[PDB]
């Protein structure tokens, strides 16, 4: 047969060409024909018979080879100790093999993982070097455990940063995986896992298909998996599936998602059914969405084309049954590689050859040592054992003037990234790229909420007033504004706030100020005019010191407004907060007393002689006047060292630019406080004049101190009226323009009609027009 | 000591033996590139005791009549030094043509002859997988005695190779029937980097999934602790079980990624978690030795119960010390055993727990024993001897069998295991080391013995998961599948218009929706209609003022002659009266569907007629004044002067006045009808908005003053006896007006944002009210009661 051909030094090959009683071990013939094994045997055999034509390779000297039909697991161990005999079918056990000479050299080994290591931990012992060409598993790199095995292949490792990096340029963020029960799917599956959190892609979710094959019918607790799963994805909202799992099963799978209507992904296939002729024709495919696979890059050999076309070295159906491009190049940079190994370990120039026993740990030794241009592409074994060859990703075409699978990317391991990325043909309305993400960008100002467990899920939130978003500081929670600016809600920086207060620019302060000077200098000349006539018993009966300080305080108490207007300051804020009211209080207070005195005190002296006579000896009124006074002290004093002596900021109600600077923030409830104790002052003084309101003792006094109160309670109730119903810039303005009613109301009121009188109708200054009334 | 020439006996069959013997240095482990053999230079005691099992075994079985009578079964053995390679050159030797030093490439077993009967198999499963491939090909039986993953079940690869502990999926079923009974529906699942983790992961996932477990997070923990990147997994490993709300958690794992993960887990701080152990680990020699591990929380776990064995430790002492006599040399495999004494196997390493392993070696050397005592068709105490037994053909018998260990008997079911069953074991940690109580047993069902539990606290600890929503909420998925959901409620204001299972749908501007709604429903506008049972009181008290307002009107009609009306003003008085009851008819402008024209037009309705009315007590109170407090000369001229045409002059230019500053307010603040559709929770609200309340003192300044000004002209008046005295009810007209006023204020800054309408209608008619009571109820009430005063001396 052609499985063997002689020479100076022997290759072995296993080609899985086909696929118990368990004694009833079975042939490997007993199993159907697969073509690939055909296309694959034929690339190591015209790899082989071109190196011996080749004369400048191995001058006088021919290669041979053992090809064995190994079927893809079983009977296995038997090519092995075939391979390693020494002489016809016998092998040495001994310590050390350093002098060892088996029947061949080198293995061109499975393709099946699972027979690689099953092959590589049967050879290691022996360090015959063994070369693979189609098993990616991302195990075999450790050379501690597999000191003899090398491949022809990146391994998983770059399929799934091929994917990665497919994900990362059009920006999938939010995928499933689907995996098979097999080993490979396991394995790829957490290998994505590993790529995919660490470059802040995630997984919505994965899922294991069941192990299902295309020929027999399916049961039922299988179709309900089936349709288990297509539930799941029809309700998620991520649209990039990745699935890892061999071809065969896939047809269930696919035919299911078609009768149960599902549309609109985007299918990224693993390697082992990239490229796959019997799904790709399964007719109604077209209608799910786009397809994309992994697969490793075409280099068409230039001669094969013509050249294709005791046991367990014979077949009687292949070309029958023939009547694989991607895997043939491996097999062909294999057996180069064995060639060129051996090339250089017998020390070879053209026309040189010595043809020595060659032992395989030395042809190993060399065989990490290669580095040859092949085809128009250079092969060399890295130290992990893999020789970089492109990969490529194809999608899916349903045009057959073109190959079924179209090139759209290059991947090159070496620089490790993916390459001149060119036109997919979406299955959306325009061929805008199908996005698939957990989440909705933010807009301008809205901080993020992170929701579950992956890093793509969260809600948008906006920014509160008084706190904004800073991208380049944070965006999980908001930055806080500066304590002299201020934002609007959702908002991407600060703005800067305005302070508010009295000034004279303003027509109502300009008219409060000439107001207040108005009853200044009238206050003072009342003053001045009561001075000129102190001999007058006008001024004798209502005037005097009491009067001169009472004019003296009203008119230093009149220039309060240049302390209320213009910026704020700590001692000018205490002075309103205590002093001014103070000083006020007690002209008010002796009003009061006079009242009393006027008919009160008579009353006293006849129903209550007794408390008479105390109160003319301990000098009642004045007492009285400086009692309240410290009352009025204390009543001050509580209220400032409860809300400080510096003055104090607050909102604006309505309009965010503005902050409102004054003294007493707790303003209605100190001015409760306040005019509580003034305002019951000024009704028992105002009751007093009523009780003897034709009193004309003090020169008809009582009828003017029931005017004069009668102003100052008016406006105390109108100022407690309004401050219910406004909290703007107004209310500290108001304040003032009261205090200076207030003021105006005693001077002119109360002082007034007796200026008048001494100014108008001097005849009442007489003693005699006095004397009328006793 | 003489130790190593003990590993060989010989017999008309001979069984092969792998043991962890030896071991060889980390120095040893570098890449390998000739072909040369391995150092073995150390030495276990492990690997010492299963092999004197193994001996203690065959021994036994030579001892009696019971079994393979007049035959002698001997043995040899060789030690894996945990090495595949080593491993490969020894178990050559077994399939070597006896007696010589090469084996054979026939292409089916039938050809071989091998030189023993059956393999004791490897510790641990890489070499069990590595060596069971290999010895498949011959069909020769392999029996391991530790092997647990669940891989070497597989008769297709793995034809002939059976073991006497149970497979991983057997201790798996227990932990999902643990997580079942106690309904921690809700776990993180973790397995080691090595390959038992993977599968175990792979297996218990299977399991939970098809059971309806939901598994919270599954991953993989490092097996190193050497570099930031392994902090950082295992920190990530902690992040993730924080983040998923999790309280239970699977770790099936071997020991020594568990001591990293537990290390760093006992510093970083992570509260408490519930830890379902393995076998694997369980035994926790190792990691007892941590600082602290009352603060990982408890640990459970599943752990065999195989048979003791109490002559084993005597047994082994007996066999060292014969070992120390040099005569047995007159009658290498390892040679480290021969530096060993006694002190160095001293029985506490024999009390370890290794009573479970040592076990399974004696059954596995006796389920051997016993299928070629099938296999010779042994009768009481004689073999059928006429022929020797190849391995393959003692494989047949092999299957079917049941075979007897030390007081227990056992069968290898229909993949090569054995039934055996365990205890449920559990860590409290009262005592200064951690003491395993029996809590439960599991054979195919779990038999928890619940009563015995030491929990935390005295409670049940819990993880669960929702697995499906009430009507009224919208999912969200959550899982490594999306095998459950959390819940969202649907707050007052949106509704689950779809089942979007992210997030709920806000509702219409129209509409409303309370809590856990489904859907929307409509809100209904709102505003003062006809027939409230409020305003239905203000509606008999606009009749009653009125009726008070028109009785008073046509008594002074009837008795128009008399003095008493000319003095109180004539027709300027009763122009007054009729001016008051028009005003308390604006109070219908208010109420029922707001518009464009009763919104600007009601303040102005209300107004003006109030201020014709009061001007005439103004003038009243004029009239008082001047007759008491001004100096006569020109007191008698103004009164006779501002009387006639001039009141009406006064009456015309009040009225002129309030109507340019209605029109002042009709421009610079004029209100507006305003659609609200938020400030109710169920309505919408219909008004006429203010722009802001401090605007509307424009219409009433006017009124205020004349007042303020009427009050002043008659608080101080006071008259003779024997005549009419205006000044009482001025004043008390006066009064009440501001009264109410003031009233009317804070009121309306405080009602219910819907009942604003009716506090100012209110305030007129209880305005007016006051006025009709004070100034011209008491006239009327003299008119009809009293009609002797009505006389120019008492009034004028």
């Amino acid at each position: 047969s052609d499985f063997y051909l002689p020479g100076d030094y022997l290759l072995g090959g296993l080609f899985s060409l086909h696929a118990h009683n368990f004694l009833q071990v079975p042939m490997c013939k007993e199993y159907e024909v697969k073509v690939i094994g055909y296309n694959l045997m034929q690339a190591m055999r015209f790899a082989v018979e071109e190196i011996n034509n080749d004369s400048s390779l191995l001058p006088g000297v021919l290669l041979g080879y053992e090809i064995v039909d190994v079927c893809y697991i079983s009977n296995n161990v038997q090519p092995v100790l075939y391979f390693l005999a020494h002489e016809d079918n016998l092998l040495p056990i001994q310590e050390d093999y350093s002098n060892y000479s088996s029947r061949v050299v080198a293995v061109i080994g499975p393709d099946n993982s699972e027979s690689v290591m099953t092959v590589a931990n049967f050879l290691s012992l022996f360090l015959l070097p063994q070369i693979t060409y189609s098993a990616i598993s991302d195990e075999l790199r450790d050379k501690v455990r597999f000191p003899a095995l090398l491949r022809t292949t990146p391994s998983a490792d770059h399929h799934i940063e091929a994917m990665v990096q497919l994900m990362l340029h059009f920006r999938w963020n939010w995928i499933i995986v689907l995996v098979s029960n097999d080993t490979y799917g396991r394995d790829n599956g957490q290998l994505l896992g590993e790529r995919v959190a660490r470059r802040d892609i995630c997984i919505a979710f994965q899922e294991t298909l069941p192990t299902l094959q295309p020929n027999q019918n399916m049961t039922s607790e299988e179709r309900q998996r089936l349709v288990t799963i297509v539930d799941k994805l029809q309700q998620s909202t991520a649209r990039v599936v990745v699935v890892f799992s061999p071809d065969l099963t896939l047809y269930h799978f696919f035919n299911e998602v078609l009768r149960q209507n599902f549309t609109g992904a985007v299918w990224i296939a693993s390697e082992s059914w990239a490229i796959d002729p019997v799904l790709h024709n399964l007719t109604e495919l077209r209608h799910l969405g786009t397809f994309l696979g992994i697969t490793i890059q075409s280099v068409p050999i230039p001669g094969f084309s013509e050249f294709r076309e005791t046991c367990n070295q014979e077949c009687d159906n292949c070309l029958n049954a023939t009547l694989g491009e991607r895997v043939v190049y491996s097999v062909y940079s294999a057996v180069y590689a064995v060639a060129h190994a051996l090339h250089s370990l017998l020390g070879c120039d053209k026309s040189t050859c010595t043809k020595r026993v060659v032992y395989p740990w030395q042809l190993l030794e060399e065989i990490w040592k290669v580095n040859f241009t092949l085809l128009d592409h250079q092969i060399f074994f890295d130290p992990q054992g893999d020789v970089a060859l492109h990969l490529e990703i194809v999608q899916w075409q349903w045009d057959r003037s073109q190959n079924p699978f179209q090139s759209v990317a290059s991947y090159y391991p070496l620089q490790r990234q993916l390459k001149n990325i060119q036109d997919i043909s979406w299955h959306t309305i325009n061929n805008t790229i199908p996005m698939s993400m957990c989440s909705k960008r933010c807009q301008s100002g809205q901080k993020k909420k992170p929701v579950g467990i992956h890093v793509c899920c969260f809600e948008c939130i906006d920014c509160l007033p008084g706190t904004f978003l800073n991208h380049t500081e944070d965006e999980y929670e908001c930055q806080a504004c500066p304590n002299n600016e201020w934002s609007y809600q959702s908002e991407t920086s600060c703005f800067k706030r305005q302070l508010v207060f009295l000034e004279w620019h303003e027509a109502p302060t300009i008219a409060v100020a000439l107001l207040a000077a108005l009853g200044f200098l009238s206050t003072l000349a009342i003053l001045v005019i009561f001075w000129r006539h102190f001999q007058t018993p006008i001024v004798r009966s209502a005037g005097g010191p009491m009067c001169f300080l009472m004019l003296t305080l009203l008119l230093v108490a009149y220039m309060v407004v240049p302390v209320y207007v213009g910026p704020p300051k700590v001692s000018t804020c205490l002075c309103r907060q205590a002093l001014f009211p103070l000083c006020f209080t007690i002209c008010i207070s002796c009003i009061a007393v006079r009242s009393f005195q006027i008919v009160c005190a008579f009353k006293m002296a006849s129903r209550f002689p007794r408390a008479y006579s105390y109160w003319v000896r301990y000098q009642g009124p004045y007492v009285s006047m400086a009692f309240i006074t410290v009352l009025k002290m204390v009543i001050v004093v509580i209220g400032m060292l409860a809300t400080g002596l510096s003055p104090t900021t607050r909102t604006d109600p309505d309009d965010p630019k503005i902050t409102i600077v004054s003294c007493n923030p707790n303003y209605r409830n100190s001015l409760l406080f306040n005019t509580s104790l003034d305002l019951l002052l000024s009704v028992v003084g105002f009751s007093f004049a009523y009780m003897g309101k034709e009193l004309p003792t003090n020169y008809n006094e009582a009828k003017f101190i029931t005017l004069s109160m009668t102003f100052y309670f008016t406006s105390s109730v109108s100022l407690c009226t309004f401050m219910s119903a406004y909290s703007g810039v107004l209310v500290t303005i108001v304040d003032l323009l009261v205090t200076v009613l207030n003021l105006l109301a005693i001077s002119l009121g109360y002082f007034g009609p007796k200026c008048y009188m001494i100014l108008f109708y001097p005849e009442r200054n007489t003693p005699a027009y006095f004397n009328s009334m006793i | 000591l003489c130790l190593s020439q003990q590993f060989k006996a010989q017999g008309d069959y001979i069984l092969g033996g792998l043991f962890p013997l030896g071991s060889t240095e980390e120095a040893t482990l570098n890449q390998r590139t000739q072909p040369n053999s391995i150092p073995c230079n150390r030495f276990s005691p492990l690997g010492l005791f299963l092999a004197m099992a193994m001996k203690m075994a065959v021994e036994e079985i030579n001892n009696g009549s019971a079994l393979l009578p007049g035959l002698r079964l001997g043995y040899d053995l060789f030690d894996t030094c945990s090495e595949p390679v080593v491993t490969m050159k020894s178990s050559l030797m077994f399939l070597a043509k006896v007696g010589s030093q090469s084996i054979a490439a026939y292409c089916n077993y039938t050809q071989y002859q091998p030189r023993v009967l059956a393999v004791i198999g490897p510790h641990s499963s890489e070499l069990a997988l590595i060596t069971g491939k290999f010895f498949s090909f011959f069909l020769m039986p392999q029996v391991s005695y530790s092997a647990s993953m669940d891989r070497l079940s597989d008769r297709e690869t793995f034809p002939s190779f059976f073991r006497t502990v149970p497979s991983d999926r057997v201790q798996l079923q227990a932990v999902v029937t643990l997580l079942q009974n106690f309904s921690w529906n809700w776990v993180a699942a973790l397995g080691s980097d090595d390959d038992y983790g993977r599968e175990g992961l792979s297996i218990f996932s299977s399991l939970a999934n098809a059971r309806g477990i939901c598994i919270a997070h599954e991953g993989l923990v490092p097996q190193h602790d050497t570099s930031g990147q392994q902090l950082g997994k295992v920190l990530d490993v902690l992040r993730q079980v924080n983040q998923s709300k999790v309280q239970v958690v699977v770790l099936f794992a071997s020991a020594r990624a568990v001591y990293s993960l537990f290390s760093y887990s006992i510093h970083h701080g992570l509260s408490p978690k519930v830890w379902v152990a393995s076998e694997s680990w369980l035994t926790s020699d190792l990691v007892m030795t941590l600082p602290n591990i009352a603060r990982v929380g408890t640990v459970l776990g599943f752990l065999q119960r195989g048979a003791l064995l109490p002559e084993f430790s005597h047994y082994v002492e007996t066999h060292l010390a014969l070992a120390a006599d040099p005569a047995f040399c007159a009658s290498q495999r390892c040679p480290r055993c021969d530096d060993i004494m006694l002190q160095n196997l001293s029985s506490g390493l024999l009390q370890n727990l290794l009573h479970h392993q040592i076990f399974a070696t004696y059954a596995a050397v006796y389920s051997v024993a016993q299928a070629l005592h099938n296999t010779l068709q042994c009768n009481v105490s004689h073999c059928h001897v006429s022929e020797h037994v190849l391995p393959w053909q003692l494989l047949e018998n092999m299957y079917n069998m049941s075979f007897h260990a030390r007081d227990l008997t056992l069968q290898f079911d229909a993949e090569g295991n054995v039934d055996m069953e365990y205890d449920l074991k559990m860590w409290v940690w009262q005592s200064p080391t951690p003491v395993l109580h029996t809590v439960g047993t599991f054979n195919g069902t779990l038999q928890l013995q619940q009563s015995k539990m030491y929990w935390p606290g005295n409670q049940v600890p819990v993880s669960q998961c929702s697995r499906q929503c009430k009507d009224g909420q919208v999912r969200r998925v959550k899982g490594f599948h999306s095998c459950c959901y959390d819940c969202v409620d649907c707050k007052a204001g949106s509704y689950r218009k779809h089942p979007d299972d992210f997030t709920c749908t806000p509702c219409n501007q129209d509409q409303w929706s309370p809590e856990k709604s489904t859907a929307c429903l409509p809100r209904r506008p709102k505003f003062l209609a006809w027939g409230e049972p409020v305003v239905l009181s203000l509606l008999l008290l606009l009749c009653l003022v009125l009726g008070l307002a028109l009785a008073a009107l046509g008594l002074s009609v009837h008795h128009w002659d008399s003095p008493l009306v000319q003095a109180s003003g004539g027709s300027q008085f009763c122009f007054g009266l009729i001016c008051l009851g028009l005003f308390c008819l604006s109070v219908l402008l208010f109420p029922g569907r707001p518009s464009s024209a009763s919104c600007l037009a009601q303040q102005p309705m209300a107004h003006l007629p109030l201020t014709g009315c009061l001007s005439t007590l103004f003038l009243q109170a004029a009239e008082t004044f001047v007759e008491s407090e001004l100096p006569l000369s020109w007191a008698n001229w103004l009164c006779s002067y501002l009387r006639g045409l001039w009141a009406w002059l006064v009456v015309l230019l009040a009225t002129f006045v309030e109507a340019a500053l209605c029109a002042w307010y009709l421009i610079a603040f004029p209100p507006e009808v305003v659609t609200d559709w938020s400030v109710l929770p169920t309505e919408v609200l219909e008004h006429c908005h203010v722009r802001s309340w401090v605007s509307l003192g424009l219409v009433h300044i006017t009124n205020a003053m004349l007042a303020f000004l009427c009050f002043l002209g008659t608080f101080l008046v006071q008259s003779q006896p024997g005549r009419y005295n205006r000044a009482r009810g001025l004043t008390f007209a006066m009064l009440a007006y501001f009264i109410t006023w003031v009233s009317f204020v804070p009121l309306l800054a405080n009602v219910q944002v819907a009942y604003q309408p009716a506090v100012q209608m209110g305030a007129i008619l209880v305005c007016a009210l006051g006025i009709l009571v004070t100034f011209h109820l008491p006239k009327c009430y003299v008119l009809l009661w009293l009609p002797k005063l009505n006389t120019q001396e008492f009034f004028l």
